[PDB]
RNA sequence: GAUGUUAGGAGGGCAAAUCCGCCGAAUUUAAGCAUAUAAUUAAGCGGAAGAAAAGAAAAUAACUAUGAUUCCUUUAGUAACGGCGAGUGAACAAGGACCAGCUCAAACGGUUAAUCCUUCGUUUGGUGCAAACCUUUCGACGGAAUUGUCGUUGAAUUAUUCCAUGAAUGCCUUUAAUUUGAGCAAAGUGAGCAGGAAUGCUUCCCCAUAGAGGGUGAAAGGCCCAUAGUUCUUUUUAAUUUAUUCAUUGGAAUUUUUCAUGUCGAGUCGUGUUCUUUGAGAUUGGAGCACUAAUACGUGUGAUACAUUUCACAUAAAGCUAAAUAUA
RNA sequence: GGCCUAUCGAUCCUUUAUAUUUGCAAAAUGACGUAAAUUACUUACUACUGUGCAUAUAGAGGUGUCUGAAAAGUUACCACA
């Protein structure tokens, strides 16, 4: 070690030559993934191969304002839509048991999303030319003419993608509706100060309730 | 920090019941089998000692029993549960 | 020995790459530069052809 | 790369450009950070002052999401609008902009700089400094605490 | 697995496959799941899950790309 | 329980890169060395597959909450460990790739185990030249199985709606891909010069969707093979086309209304103690020994020992499972 | 502090002092305290709020090879740089 330069810190000390791997494969691997998935989509009778997913709000403090694709619509959301899980599963709507709709807005938003997908889709009669009403709340089958014309149409995949949050921060308010007597900083610090005593009371209420 | 499931959260970011402002949403066979098992099998040896301590029925004897139970099962939680359960049996049998 | 893990490639920068393309096309535009680059371009009517 | 290297400039010279008299021997002090506190102590004192020992409270899992919170000073606040919008507010007194500090990904508003005197502004954010509240109030604006 | 009753039954069938020879010698019994720490999930068992060696190997694994 | 050259079957060994169990060092680093370090490495020994392992919550969070597993990008050289020296060192979120769920056991079903299997047989097919394979229902006679196989997945019951079903006559067309072998395959062997012999040099001709590569007596698009290009044929699998009548048994999903509010893996978890191992710190996982539980208002997590208690999240101590992913 | 010139000790660690300074990671432990309030998961309002462990600050426990490894001999049997 010599003069001003930062302290050395390289963790290659335990044997590392026997442990490199260099990816020369990037473009070819990417090409391969694309080609298989495209082949699969081609194989699957002109159907989409993508499955529907619920939009969910991200975990914790860090991403509280952001929203992403989750995993699995829940039973409440399916029921609200008018579907039952196995039936939903067949038409590519993905299930889970784990999620639970904590707050109202998320349930309403997801049932609208399910409904929009449901209303969009048109169903192939299973054994050809034998169209029926069908089970589980799955959309009823359709004739030859509608299907033929629809197959010729482009299948628009926009619903599968994540919902853009439309920015609305550049917004306007009249000056004479502003309320200038408020003290936000004071309220905040006082609230932090008073937290333990509020917890103490809440705990007492919780005890009272349980008996 | 604790939340409240009624009186929905304040819109501020900190202090009690805080956060974003969205509207929050909301035995017979067992006894029979246990009774049959008890008739077949009786108490544990340690349980017999515990019964005698409870039967003595004093603060020193009960305190000793609680400590003994804690030693035998490990931990307070298990020991307390067992002491209460045996004590209940002793009262019921004495009755 | 020469290993498999020499620093083979380089991450050339998007804005620079774009500029290089624009500038190269622009250079092709100029008659003197194409001629200088050594093409036998003497009888051509116009260099942006 | 290789053709420019220093050794080629010195190519026939016995030391390889690395001292005839003492010569370049292997590992000449001992490995890495070894000489700290002892024979290279003077370097450690003179280049990394505070380095040795422990100080302060331990924290068993940081879980860094909890404590995340980017800052912005009030100074930059009008700059989050485009130019044309700002001019329009300067012209028209009756309306003022609200600014939701969350959409641009900042959490706490701090007090550096000077705001334009007598443009009110409504500031929506998770956190504020004491100074920031006073400044925002001074120009006739309001602070709204918001999750 | 060389007798019909296990081969026919759609239940339990899997054990006839060639890939389940010697489960007890490989840590693929309930005891096996136990000493590998596969019984307890969550943060508490941390590094065990894809196999202890495998996890160590992934953490050590030093990775480069063509352009860096 | 033995015994059988009884009848049918199976395991042994070779191969190891990736892959899974064990068992397990030291040189080394620290300018010495004893803890650490080297390293949960090497050697040793066992076991698999075309990938394996993992996997369907005794998870994380503390949010507006997420939601099987793996991998990538990352957090992060950070929280943390450490003669707090040398050095070592995670997890959650987030962006992606991929995206798949499940069944035993437990409960419930006795005017009848509704199961399962060997051997003997017996028939509706289809391919194939043949060999042969491939579908196909139907009985025997043994056994096995209540020391528990099978069905069901609380229980009936309403309306709605589906799925298997069996017979008759009919009908297997056009295309698109995809992948094999297949063919066919453009113009100069023109002067003159020097040379053993041009593919050289001139010069006069040309072809190219072929001027890739190779061969040929010196550098050849036109000398040859091949090449570009197509024409077939092979693999499978899409789309398209035609079903229509009649037939009965059986099953499924919601929906009403009732009535039942049931179950949930023990010398195991846990605890003490040891030793080991770790990011794990008054113990991270494992392991030995000693002690040894509770029943779902239970008991397990919520990374500092504890008591007295909230609340959130989960349902341990049984099993399986494609993908991405790895390959000296 | 000793008429002046000498009279001495890093990190970790321990130890005991200091504070209207702090932590123990989803929470609580003074205290249902003080007012109200109704019969309740009620509303305000209070610098002082369990045990144990940890920090921060300040001394002290010692390194005399005294800018700080926890370390005895022998080889005429010996090896190597």
């Amino acid at each position: 070690v010599a003069h001003n330069n930062v302290l050395p810190n390289v963790h290659l000390h335990k044997w590392w030559q026997h442990r490199v791997r260099v990816n020369f494969s990037k473009n070819i691997k990417k090409k391969k993934r694309r080609l298989l998935r495209e082949k699969r989509r081609k194989a699957n009778g002109g159907t989409p191969i993508e499955k529907l997913h619920p939009i969910v709000h991200c975990p914790t403090q860090r991403y509280n304002f952001r929203t992403r694709l989750g995993k699995g619509f829940t039973f409440e959301e399916l029921k609200g839509a008018g579907l039952t899980p196995r039936a939903a599963q067949t038409i590519g709507i993905c299930y889970d048991k784990r999620r639970k709709n904590r707050s109202e807005e998320s349930l309403t938003k997801n049932v609208e999303r399910l409904l929009k997908y449901k209303n969009s889709l048109v169903m192939i009669p299973l054994k050809k030319n034998k169209a029926k009403k069908g089970i589980g709340g799955i959309p009823a089958d359709a004739d030859k003419n509608t299907i033929k014309e629809f197959r010729n149409k482009k299948p628009l995949l926009s619903i599968f993608k994540k919902e853009k949050n439309t920015k609305p921060f550049y917004e306007t308010i009249e000056v004479s509706k502003i309320d200038k007597e408020f003290l936000a900083y004071k309220t905040l610090r006082r609230a932090k100060l008073a937290e333990r005593r509020k917890n103490c009371r809440q705990q007492k209420k919780d005890i009272k309730f349980k008996s | 920090g604790r939340k409240s499931t009624i009186k929905p959260a304040t819109g501020i970011a900190v202090g009690f019941n805080s956060g974003h402002v969205v509207t929050k949403r909301n035995s017979k066979r067992k006894e029979l089998i246990k009774d049959v098992v008890r008739e077949i099998t009786g108490f544990s040896p340690y349980e017999k000692r515990i019964i005698e301590l409870i039967k003595i029925g004093t603060s020193a004897s009960t305190k000793r029993s609680l400590k003994y139970a804690k030693k035998k099962l490990g931990t307070h939680k298990r020991g307390k549960a067992k002491r209460e359960e045996i004590q209940k049996v002793v009262i019921l049998q004495r009755r | 020995p020469t290993k498999i893990w020499r620093r083979w490639g380089r991450k050339v920068n998007l804005k620079e790459k774009r500029y290089a393309v624009c500038s190269s096309i622009a250079a092709s535009g100029v008659t003197s530069l194409v001629l200088a680059r050594g093409h036998r371009i003497s009888h051509l009517k116009e260099v942006p052809l | 790369a290789t053709r420019f290297k220093k050794n080629r400039k010195k190519r026939g010279h016995v030391s390889a450009g690395h001292g005839r008299v003492g010569k370049h021997r292997k590992h000449p002090g001992g490995r890495g950070k070894a000489g700290g506190l002892h024979h290279m102590r003077i370097n450690f004192d003179k280049y990394h002052p505070g380095y040795f020992g422990k100080v302060g409270m331990r924290h068993l899992n940081l879980l860094k999401n909890r404590t995340y919170c980017p800052t912005i000073n009030v100074d930059k606040l009008w700059g989050l609008l485009p130019e044309e919008k700002k001019k329009e507010f300067s012209e028209n007194k009756d309306i003022a902009p609200v600014i939701d500090v969350t959409r641009k990904g900042y959490f706490k508003v701090l007090g550096n700089g000077k705001l334009k005197h007598n443009q009110p502004i409504v500031v929506k954010a998770r956190y504020f400094s004491s100074v920031a509240e006073k400044k925002i109030k001074a120009v006739g604006g309001q602070c709204i605490l918001v999750a | 697995p060389n007798h019909n009753a296990v081969r026919n039954n759609p239940k339990i069938n899997w054990i006839c496959n060639p890939v389940h020879k010697h489960r007890e010698l490989r840590g693929l019994t309930s005891a096996g799941k136990k000493y590998r720490g596969l019984r307890v999930k969550g943060h508490l068992s941390a590094k065990s899950r894809p196999s202890i060696r495998a996890n160590w190997k992934r953490r050590q694994l030093i990775k480069l790309r063509k352009c860096r």
